[PDB]
């Protein structure tokens, strides 16, 4: 029903509920491979679960956008797939590990 | 708030009269004729050009022009060799070598201002505590050599003696703001 | 002791990169002299390239050798293009300035400089 | 003879003007002055390399349309003919097939500057 | 301003807009170049009393930045947070939406 | 594999190097030991061989190449 | 007090909470998190985690900092790693700004973030040109602001203000030639430091 997104290069992307649904479920499924103590896993599961809950709760596009507060629903879709890409990259990395190296003692001392 | 500059609200559909209007706009070059009329009106307006060397452009008493060293009404030089104008000079364009005079007064022996280095910012004249250095209204002082723009104390005092009838009036008109 | 390399584990592959860069400069000198209308000959330019490599040829740190190779590649790239001009490529020769003599008598005759 | 004299007078006038332009002022020629311009830098290329124009099909079509022009130009004497019906039909057919060729090229994107 | 009526009519018709009302040459409506002298006000902290500098010394209110976590000083269920609440969408202008 | 042609063209390059060989070369003469050269002169010789034979010698085998004899046998087993 | 700024403890608390959030999400790289009294959040990380930290901040759902405002370097030539590389990032979704710091020396390069933000191309070219900090995997890393044959990195603290060479036209060679610098004025340094301390809050403990 929406004619344009208003942002150049952002397609109209009809049936956004199914697309958001599959993106959020893929994000959850790839978050299941993270360690249980991973703070990224815990927080991203919280974010994805609450956004999936509100996308299942609200069937109207305008009211769903008002609830999500992430701009247009196409912006929300783009952010969801970028979060999925970040989840893959953070599975390839292992940021939950301890600090790789302490800095020197005067590295972050200002003023000198 | 915000507004759109090129987005249109709905459409005006297709109509024979609107189609004929658009066709006449395309074929008869109506916006081109309109631009022709606009520049024709500008042709029949009065130009804003002033006759330059006889009618000068308007200015203000705050105007920063050519530097000058002023004097008291007794004729004594105002400068007291305190060097804070060259301390504040952002281009380091001033050199203020100084020594006690024959009567023991604190005066300058070398006061050089490099006008090719100066950025004409007025920080010296707003820093001077005795209103000695000023930036008077002279701007038509272009020279044919680089050396003539390397002023010394004699040149600056000559400019102060030349332009005092105007500099004093400008400072009178301006000093309550500063 | 226990530093992080940037390209080369040790001096051997650093010297390999140096040789590759020197080959590239040696090949590019005739094209530079032909394209930019240089007064010099091909022999003079190749001798200048050898002189620059020799004046950098006393360092035994692999990271420093790699950084010198990188900067030489950048200089070679802007010489491959005509980003550098005749003035830029003739700045290597110092044709105008007189060199300061290396003897104590001359450095005593002029200036208070060591 | 008259037109010949006027042509030669104009040619001699242009030659006189450029000879005055070349022998009047003072010359000071050196290499950096007479180098090619290139916006204040040395040119990378020799300005004689291939240029690769993008409207080559339009140029060939211009050749064909110029010869169609040459065909169409004797019309002011053609309309003085005694038949005028075959003349009118022939002119209509010629203009129509020229327009059909232009329309076919436009449809096949010939005049679209393929990069 | 010194133009005939016929030329003014021609200019207005050719421009499509009234030009004598907003002509771009300044004649007399500008301020006089000689102005009466001003009397600029003094700001606050000219009070001669209850005006100690230590009570309005904003330059020395600056503190070093507070360390949240440190790899040296600290040597180290809850909800996910954001750097700020998400920005509310702009409203379309009412005087001229021009949409 | 035209061994004599490879050998005397390599010797032609070495003679027309204009830095070395005042009747001092041999087929088994070392560059660093006998000719008194270094790595930059050696890679100049290698580039001269490339410019004369029309094929590229990489750096991995040029650095183990030491004498005109290994030049001629390397060119032979390459061709 | 009409001469002192307001404080906004609410946004100070918000930035502190988000600093805790990022520091616990990325403990492998985050070395320090601080919030200034000007309400600016700085996260000082190990140089190995520049790519993961910048990717997390580019596209995390709660941390959309998709716009890179600034990428600069600060030469502090008294620490062991003398260059502090600073990224200023902007969040249009949450209307916030974050600052990410890492360190380098003259022989320790940092991975470029051109794959994350494309403005980092020219910004890292400027950092390399002005400080000599090399960047790994940078497409066409080269000088951007210095002269073509320029030697040295002029924004370093040990580089002179006037440089080492100057240009003049020479009529014998008909060129613009470079000479060792000789000033006719000799820029006068001013010792504008009061011998009395101005801010007791920053008084360092004695050695
Ligand atoms: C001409 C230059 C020499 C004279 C200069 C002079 O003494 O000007 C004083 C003076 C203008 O000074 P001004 O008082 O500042 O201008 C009055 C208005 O501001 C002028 O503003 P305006 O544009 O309203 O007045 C122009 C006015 C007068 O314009 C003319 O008469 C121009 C010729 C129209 C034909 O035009 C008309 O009356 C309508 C003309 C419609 C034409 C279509 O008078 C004139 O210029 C009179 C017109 C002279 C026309 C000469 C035509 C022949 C020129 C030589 C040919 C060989
Ligand atoms: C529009 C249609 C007509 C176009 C053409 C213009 C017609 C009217 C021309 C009138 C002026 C004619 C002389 C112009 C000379 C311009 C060049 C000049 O001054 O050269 C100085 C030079 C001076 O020569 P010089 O002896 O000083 O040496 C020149 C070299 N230096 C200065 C470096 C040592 O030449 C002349 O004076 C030649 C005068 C020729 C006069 C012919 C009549
Ligand atoms: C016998 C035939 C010749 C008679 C003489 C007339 C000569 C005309 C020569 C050219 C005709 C070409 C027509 C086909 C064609 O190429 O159309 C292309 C044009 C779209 O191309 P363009 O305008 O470049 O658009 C770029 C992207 N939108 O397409 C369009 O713009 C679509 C136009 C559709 C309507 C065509 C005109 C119909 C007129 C009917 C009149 C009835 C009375
Ligand atoms: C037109 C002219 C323009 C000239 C432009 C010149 C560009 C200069 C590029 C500079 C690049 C370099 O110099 S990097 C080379 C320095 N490398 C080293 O010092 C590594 C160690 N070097 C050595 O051991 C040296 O002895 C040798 C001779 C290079 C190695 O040979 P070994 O065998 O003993
Ligand atoms: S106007 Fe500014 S730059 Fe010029 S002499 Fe005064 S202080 Fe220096
Ligand atoms: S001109 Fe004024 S500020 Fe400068 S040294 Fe003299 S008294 Fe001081």
């Amino acid at each position: 029903l929406k004619k344009t997104t208003g942002l150049v290069g952002l397609a109209v992307c009809d049936t956004p509920h199914e697309r958001l649904t599959i993106l959020y479920t893929k994000t959850l499924d790839i978050l299941k491979h993270f360690p249980k103590h991973a703070a990224y896993r815990k927080y991203t599961e919280q974010i994805t679960n609450e956004k999936l809950d509100m996308v299942k709760a609200e069937p109207d596009v305008k009211k769903l956008e008002a609830l999500l507060q992430g701009g247009e629903v196409e912006e929300v879709i783009l952010q969801a797939e970028k979060e999925l890409s970040l989840a893959r990259k953070m599975l390839k990395w292992k940021p939950w590990e301890p600090l790789v190296e302490e800095p020197p003692a005067n590295q972050w001392k200002w003023p000198i | 708030t915000y507004k759109y500059v090129n987005k249109k609200e709905q459409e005006s559909e297709v109509d024979m009269k609107s189609a004929t209007d658009n066709a006449a706009r395309i074929l008869m070059w109506t916006e081109l004729i309109r631009g022709l009329g606009m520049t024709l009106s500008y042709l029949f307006r009065e130009p804003a050009t002033i006759n330059y060397p006889f009618e000068k452009g308007p200015l203000s008493p705050r105007f920063r022009g050519e530097h000058a060293l002023r004097r008291y009404p007794s004729g004594e030089e105002r400068c007291i060799a305190c060097k804070l104008c060259e301390a504040i000079c952002p281009a380091q364009a001033i050199t203020i070598e100084a020594e006690p005079r024959a009567d023991g007064s604190r005066r300058t022996t070398r006061y050089d201002i490099d006008m090719t280095k100066c950025i004409y910012c007025g920080f010296c004249q707003e820093a001077c505590p005795v209103d000695a250095i000023v930036e008077g209204p002279n701007f038509e002082f272009s020279t044919e050599t680089h050396e003539e723009l390397l002023y010394n104390k004699e040149k600056l005092l000559n400019n102060g003696d030349k332009w005092e009838a105007e500099i004093a009036a400008n400072i009178q008109a301006d000093y309550l703001y500063r | 002791t226990s530093v992080k390399p940037i390209f080369s584990r040790d001096l051997n592959e650093a010297k390999r990169r140096v040789r590759e860069l020197y080959r590239a400069w040696y090949r590019e000198v005739p094209n530079t002299v032909h394209l930019m209308q240089l007064d010099i000959t091909v022999k003079q330019g190749r001798d200048k390239v050898r002189e620059m490599f020799m004046k950098n040829a006393h360092v035994t740190d692999p990271r420093v050798v790699d950084l010198l190779v990188i900067k030489g590649k950048m200089e070679l790239q802007e010489t491959i293009k005509v980003w550098k001009q005749r003035t830029h490529v003739m700045r290597f020769f110092h044709e105008t300035e007189t060199p300061r003599p290396k003897d104590f008598l001359s450095k005593f005759y002029m200036g208070h400089d060591p | 003879m008259n037109l010949y004299t006027v042509i030669f007078i104009n040619i001699l006038l242009s030659l006189t003007l450029i000879l005055v332009a070349f022998w009047l002022p003072q010359m000071n020629l050196y290499s950096e002055k007479a180098n090619p311009y290139e916006c204040g830098f040395d040119p990378t290329s020799s300005a004689r390399l291939p240029f690769s124009m993008k409207f080559f099909l339009v140029a060939i079509t211009f050749l064909l349309f110029d010869l169609e022009i040459a065909l169409l130009l004797p019309l002011p004497w053609a309309i003085q003919t005694i038949k005028t019906s075959t003349m009118m039909i022939m002119a209509f057919i010629l203009v129509t097939i020229l327009s059909l060729g232009l329309a076919y090229e436009w449809t096949q994107k010939g005049l679209e500057w393929t990069e | 301003a010194s133009a005939t009526r016929v030329i003014q009519k021609l200019r207005n018709w050719a421009s499509g807009q009234d030009l004598q009302a907003k002509l771009q040459l300044r004649y007399q409506e500008i301020a006089k170049r000689t102005q009466p002298p001003p009397k600029l006000p003094v700001g606050p902290s000219h009070k001669l009393s209850n005006n100690y500098y230590c009570t309005r010394d904003g330059r020395r209110e600056v503190v070093p930045p507070s360390i949240i976590m440190s790899s040296q000083k600290a040597l180290v269920e809850k909800k996910a947070v954001t750097p700020a609440p998400p920005m509310k969408r702009w409203e379309l202008s009412k005087d001229q939406p021009y949409l | 594999l035209t061994l004599d042609g490879i050998k005397d063209r390599v010797l032609y390059v070495l003679k027309l190097y204009d830095k070395i060989d005042p009747e001092k070369l041999s087929v088994n003469s070392h560059f660093m030991k006998d000719l008194g050269l270094d790595s930059l002169d050696q890679v100049e010789i290698i580039m001269a061989m490339e410019d004369e034979f029309g094929f590229e010698i990489p750096d991995i085998d040029a650095e183990k190449l030491m004498c005109p004899q290994e030049i001629v046998d390397y060119i032979a087993d390459k061709k | 007090r009409p001469t002192v700024r307001p404080r906004s403890d609410v946004t100070h608390k918000q930035l502190s909470a988000f600093g805790e959030y990022v520091a616990e999400i990325l403990p492998k790289y985050v070395q320090q998190v601080q919030v200034s009294c000007l309400d600016e959040l700085e996260i000082c990380i190990h140089p190995d985690g520049v790519i993961p930290t910048l990717t997390f901040l580019r596209d995390h759902t709660n941390a959309q900092f998709k716009s890179l405002a600034d990428l600069t370097a600060v030469d502090v030539p008294t620490r062991q790693n003398r260059f502090e590389i600073v990224y200023n990032l902007l969040s249009l979704r949450f209307n916030s700004r974050i600052r990410v710091k890492t360190y380098a020396d003259e022989l320790t390069p940092i991975d470029s973030i051109v794959s994350v933000h494309i403005a980092a191309n020219w910004y890292e070219r400027e950092v390399w040109d002005m400080f000599g900090v090399f960047f790994f995997n940078h497409p066409d890393l080269r000088r951007i602001l210095t002269d073509y044959g320029f030697e040295g990195h002029p924004f370093r603290k040990d580089f002179p203000l006037t440089g080492y060479v100057e240009l003049r036209y020479d009529d014998e060679v008909k060129r613009v030639v470079a000479e060792p610098v000789e000033l006719a004025q000799e820029f006068r340094k001013f010792d504008l430091n009061s011998p009395w301390e101005a801010f007791p809050a920053y008084r360092q403990p004695p050695e």
